[PDB]
């Protein structure tokens, strides 16, 4: 399954500053053409990383699982103010900050 | 760009459609739905009209540009650029001739 | 044309030899490769093989190992049959099948590589060319091992890391004072002996709270991956060897593991290290009666290695007579007896003093001056003496060659090296900037109440807690309590930002939590782009603020978050900083300021701190600041008197109402503060600071590596390189490159390279800012890598191309001859410092007529271009006779270009190397620590020199041929 976590590869924090921690825009916040509407993350498999390279992986915290991003773009030249947001669960453990 | 004129049309001997086409599709399948790689005999498959990705074979033993001929021994795909599956033709071999419905309705 | 059979060759793995052809089908043909058994299958469009066929006059090699001269070859039905005189036998009419040729048809001399079918490209000839002029060129620069590493242009460092680096087996003891760079100084000396191929295996003994920071610091800085052993590591090694240590020439390890058992121990001293690093040896207790089993473990391993590097420090203000400990170790039979070495101490106490009268600018009686007298053993000492006291015209000069004499005289000064922040100029002045805040009522009222609730707790809790009015407002007005509101801080810290947005300004608060709310109520009342850099975070995320406040005017304004600080690189950017909050002891207080305060800022410090009236803020800052002179200077004092007055102050924070008594306190403060200051000076070793900081040839050395430093040359030749081999170079626009790999890479893994990529800046002073990315030199790993890739390699060496010049013959011929002379010797002896691989160009005409000396190669190779595959395959073949007969024209001059530059590298090599080792025996003359090993190292080493220089060679590494056209 994706992952709809702020911790995308190879953002620069400009991206992340308007997204919460639960990755939704926050209400109010101004937008311009290619700002990231909302994170979210494409799982990857067989890394098959090496032991050291698993260990370095582990100090400095990079993720395997992670790598790419899905997550949806403001389309170009198109800029206004998020007025609302809604959040639909078909399965969700438990009902998200944001629900 | 070489400089040419005269676009020749004719009947394809079924001699020319053997010379055309780099193999035979057998079973009607695509793809695994599952791993994403093509069907090892299907209407679409690595062997025969080419690699997905530029310059590597499908198991992955060879995907370097150095080898430009080499056949990978696991899957028989040739590394080249995928440009390539935009050009090879491939053929069935039909157990009863049939007929071609232009020349006759 | 494939018929089953024939002999074909790889054009680009050749190492693999001769193939043959063992079937065809309609679309492929299969070559068999006797070298090793396999079998390739090729399609025969596009055709990537080569025929191996030979012509008269080649001598060839049969299976059976005898050879051959050909003479005639009949083909037939596609097959090759050779005829001709068998050599070893002197058989003529002998035949051999093409099948049964050997597989040891390796690159011969590119005037062989006319005849392989499709030739390499004319800018990978160019690229070739280039690369092999470079590389030359700077193997021999001077100061080669001292531009990749990732730090500050500092002088002392660069003067210790120039001067240890070229010694052989160095055995020093660092005890540099804390936060100057101790192991930046190391690391760099580690970089040079690892590049100057003097060293293969090391290993650094460190305790284990640091060794990741260890992995990181040589990772980053000096790009240097050690692999880390623990017990598992340990295990599985005694599984794949006897010995477990031979699998890796680079080892961390702690000095508590190295004790876990004894065979660890042995198999550690046996693993045949070259060098060994143990930092803070301060921890290692010796009792001249009782040393320690930790400090045996060290003693037993500095014995089975040649050179050991010890780093220290020297604390609670002690002498070098605590040092004994580890000067033992250093050299145990020149320093073998504590009590002379007191009796040194003591006896050299007063020349110390005489020297600082010196060069304080005294004048010294001649019953003082005669016992520095005593001390150098000679007679014409009299007249140089005394210029330097009577304060003539070159009492300066005379001054500075006492001094330099007395460094050459004192008995340790080579083997100990103490920088002082005393003795270092750079360091940018700190103004203080204090603001009086009205404490709000909200907090009386909320304190007042933790009084009443405070019946049962400790002064010292009661202190902690007032301390920070925070995280009281928290308790009794419910957790969460928007204090963020009220807080005239917030007001006054907001205001000053948004008056001053045009700095970046660096906040610093106690805890994470505070900062959390700080950036969150910036945020969403002023909008402030503040990243927060605490504990909690990982190091590639706090990475990513350190990278967003680095962007120079479009990134966060504002930083910061608890400690954590320690980043090596600083924010030379950024000058001024705001205290949010102050920090109990003094060290911390110290530390904090020292993030900022080092060496290269910008420009002088300004420091900011509102605090609230009559509260324990209050307090600490009229003790800091009249007291200590704690922001505006340094001075260590702090320790000392906090635990002579704790007890009492503690009453003065618990209860900031009671004045009286305070005042009092601060005069014995500054007491304090001038008896440790005046104990200090008078303990200042000024000699050894002198000897320790490099003088003028260091400041020298730093300005000519601050000149080297702008090489436009460097960037023209990577971008060039990385397009060549097929790195896709994505440019981001900050002086940012992030390189990817492509398709089209000519190698199947790159070493360094990573799918994902790497950033990559050429700039010192953005890597100095950026340490996500990696700072390319001549030095870096990536080009060393690329060099040898591309100079081991046979790409780049054979081109052929036309030339359209109305003033010229038709077909006539220019030979560009690429000659590369090289010596054979192990890289352990460093031969590349006075003969690497050395490009001879010759450009030869019809008649053997060199024209390079007039004829640049850049605007030569200009104005050329490349042919077709097919034609110019054959447009070669056109003068296979001819060439053979160009090579005789080049044969003479040849020999002439290698005698000069052999004779002047021997010349070169005979001058410097007499000219250091009468430097070192000099220094045995005029020191007694220089060791026998050291002046036969280097005697051995010139002697082995000149004969590896006698036997030098020359190859032919490229070949270009060049026909001029009017078509
Ligand atoms: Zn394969």
């Amino acid at each position: 399954p994706e992952e709809i976590t702020a911790d995308i590869p190879n953002v620069g924090e400009a991206a992340l500053s308007k997204l919460d921690e639960s990755g939704i825009v926050y209400i109010g916040a101004e937008v311009t053409g290619g700002d990231i509407l909302v994170g979210k993350v494409t799982p990857k498999g067989e890394t098959q990383l090496t032991p050291e390279e698993k260990l370095l992986r582990a100090i400095f915290g990079e993720k395997a699982s992670d790598v790419k991003d899905s997550s949806l773009r403001v389309p170009n030249g198109v800029s206004g103010t998020v007025i609302d947001v809604q959040v639909f669960t078909r399965d969700g453990v438990e009902k998200d900050k944001r629900a | 760009t070489e400089e040419f004129d005269a676009i020749k049309i004719a009947l394809a001997s079924p001699d020319m459609i053997r010379s055309w086409s780099f193999g035979e599709v057998k079973k009607p399948e695509t793809i695994n739905y599952r791993t994403f790689k093509p069907e090892r005999d299907g209407l679409f498959c690595a062997r025969i009209f080419g690699p997905v990705k530029d310059y590597e074979c499908l198991c992955g033993k060879y995907k370097r540009l150095k080898h430009r001929g080499v056949i990978c021994e696991k899957c028989g795909v040739e590394v080249t650029q995928t440009k390539v599956r935009r050009e090879r033709m491939g053929h069935i071999e039909l157990a009863s001739p049939t007929a071609h419905i232009w020349f006759l309705k | 044309p494939f018929t089953l059979g024939q002999r074909w060759i790889s054009d680009t793995e050749s190492e693999l030899g001769l193939g043959t052809v063992v079937a065809v089908d309609a679309r492929t043909v299969t070559l068999l490769f006797p070298s090793t058994g396999e079998n390739r299958l090729y399609a025969r469009s596009d055709s990537p093989v080569t025929r191996v066929m030979f012509n008269p006059g080649d001598t060839i090699t049969s299976h059976d190992g005898w050879q051959m001269q050909v003479e005639e070859v009949k083909e037939e039905n596609g097959l090759l049959t050779y005829i001709g005189t068998r050599l070893d036998t002197e058989e003529s009419g002998v035949a051999l099948r093409e099948v049964f040729l050997d597989s040891k048809l390796v690159f011969s001399k590119p005037q062989d590589r006319l005849f392989a079918g499709q030739i390499d490209r004319m800018d990978r000839f160019a690229l070739r060319y280039r690369a092999r002029k470079y590389s030359s060129e700077q193997f021999r620069m001077p100061y080669s091992g001292l531009r990749g590493q990732r730090t500050s242009l500092i002088p002392h460092q660069l003067n210790i890391a120039h001067d240890v680096g070229r010694r052989h087996a160095p055995r020093v003891l660092l005890a540099d004072e804390v936060g100057l760079g101790k192991t930046i100084e190391a690391g760099m000396i580690l970089h040079q002996q690892l590049l100057s191929g003097a060293a293969e295996r090391v290993l650094i003994i460190v305790p284990e709270t640091l060794q990741h920071q260890w992995l990181v610091e040589m990772l980053r800085r000096f790009n240097l991956r050690f692999a880390l052993f623990d017990d598992e590591r340990y295990a599985e090694a005694q599984h794949d060897a006897y010995n477990p240590f031979d699998t890796e020439q680079l080892v961390i390890c702690s000095l508590d593991f190295a004790r876990r058992s004894k065979q660890r121990l042995e198999h550690l001293c046996e693993a045949e290290w070259d060098l060994l690093v143990v930092d803070e040896a301060h921890h290692l207790v010796w009792s001249e009666d009782a040393p320690s089993r930790e400090y045996q473990a060290i003693e037993q391993l500095a014995e089975h290695v040649p050179g050991v590097l010890l780093l220290t420090a020297t604390p609670e203000q002690l002498g070098m007579e605590s040092h004994f400990a580890r000067l033992r170790l250093l050299d145990p039979n020149r320093f073998h007896d504590f009590a002379q070495f007191v009796e040194e101490q003591k006896n050299y106490r007063p020349v110390a003093d005489a020297v600082a009268m010196l060069l304080a600018g005294n004048k010294l009686s001649n019953d003082e001056l005669n016992m520095l007298g005593e001390m150098i053993g000679e007679q014409d000492i009299e007249p140089l003496l005394q210029a330097a006291n009577s304060d003539s015209e070159d009492a300066q000069s005379a001054r500075q060659e006492l001094v330099s004499m007395l460094m050459d005289r004192h008995g340790t000064s080579r083997v100990l090296f103490r920088n002082t922040r005393n003795g270092v100029k750079g360091f940018p002045k700190r103004e203080l900037h204090t603001i009086k805040l009205p404490l709000p009522t909200q907090y009386q009222t909320a304190i007042k109440v933790s009084g009443i609730m405070g019946a049962r707790k400790s002064a010292e809790d009661r202190a902690r807690d007032m301390l920070y009015p925070e995280r009281i407002y928290q308790e009794f007005e419910g957790d969460n309590a928007t204090w963020w509101n009220f807080d005239p801080r917030v007001e006054w810290l907001m205001g000053y930002l948004t008056s001053h947005r045009s700095q970046k300004v660096l906040v610093i608060c106690a805890k994470a939590a505070t900062a959390l709310q700080l950036e969150q109520v910036l945020r969403e009342r002023e909008g402030i782009r503040a990243a927060v850099f605490h504990e909690g975070m990982s190091i590639i995320e706090r990475d990513r603020a350190a990278a967003w406040f680095a962007e120079e005017d479009t990134g966060a304004q504002v930083l910061l978050c608890s400690e954590i600080g320690s980043e090596g690189r600083n924010f030379q950017f950024a000058s001024h900083m705001v205290m949010f909050d102050l920090p109990f002891n003094p060290d911390l207080l110290e530390q904090r300021i020292g993030r900022l305060d080092r060496i290269g800022q910008a420009h002088d410090i300004q420091i900011h701190v509102p605090y609230l009236e009559k509260t324990a803020q209050s307090v600490l800052v009229r003790w800091y600041h009249e007291g200590l002179d704690a922001f505006e200077h340094t001075c260590p004092t702090g320790r000392t008197i906090y635990d002579s007055v704790y007890n009492d102050l503690i009453n003065y924070l618990a209860s900031p109402d009671q004045t009286e008594g305070f005042d009092d306190l601060i005069k014995n403060c500054r007491e304090q503060h001038e008896a440790l200051k005046a104990q200090l000076e008078q303990g200042r070793d000024r000699l050894l600071e002198i000897h320790s900081n490099g003088g003028e040839k260091a400041q020298a050395l730093a300005e000519s590596i601050e000149e080297q430093d702008d090489d436009t040359n460097l960037i023209a030749f990577a971008m060039n390189l990385f397009d060549i081999i097929g790195i896709n170079q994505d440019d981001r626009g900050d002086n940012m490159i992030v390189l990817t790999p492509s398709d089209h890479m000519l190698v199947p893994d790159f070493p360094g390279l990573s799918e994902d990529g790497i950033t990559i800046t050429f700039d010192r002073e953005v890597a100095l800012a950026r340490e996500d990315a990696q700072f390319i030199t001549w030095e870096h790993p990536l080009i060393r890598n690329g060099l040898d890739l591309i100079l081991s390699g046979d790409t780049g060496s054979s081109t052929i191309s036309l030339l359209k010049n109305k003033a010229l013959p038709v077909g006539t011929l220019l030979v560009e001859l690429i000659y590369v002379v090289e010596a054979q010797a192990p890289k352990q002896l460093q031969l590349n410092r006075f003969l690497p691989p050395t490009p001879v160009r010759m450009l030869l005409d019809k008649n053997g007529n060199n024209l390079a000396a007039q004829v640049e190669f850049e605007t030569f190779n200009r104005q050329l271009n490349a042919v077709n595959r097919h034609t110019g395959s054959k447009l070669v073949n056109a003068v296979q006779q001819d060439v053979h007969a160009i090579l005789q024209l080049g044969e003479a001059q040849i020999e002439k270009s290698a005698r000069a530059l052999i004779d002047a590298a021997r010349n070169e090599a005979d001058e410097k190397l007499s000219a250091e080792l009468s430097r070192l025996e000099a220094l045995r003359a005029v020191n007694p620590n220089i060791r026998d090993d050291e002046l036969t190292a280097i005697e051995s080493n010139r002697q082995q020199v000149m004969e590896s220089l006698d036997q030098a060679g020359w190859r032919l590494d490229a070949l270009r041929l060049i026909v001029v056209t009017h078509q």
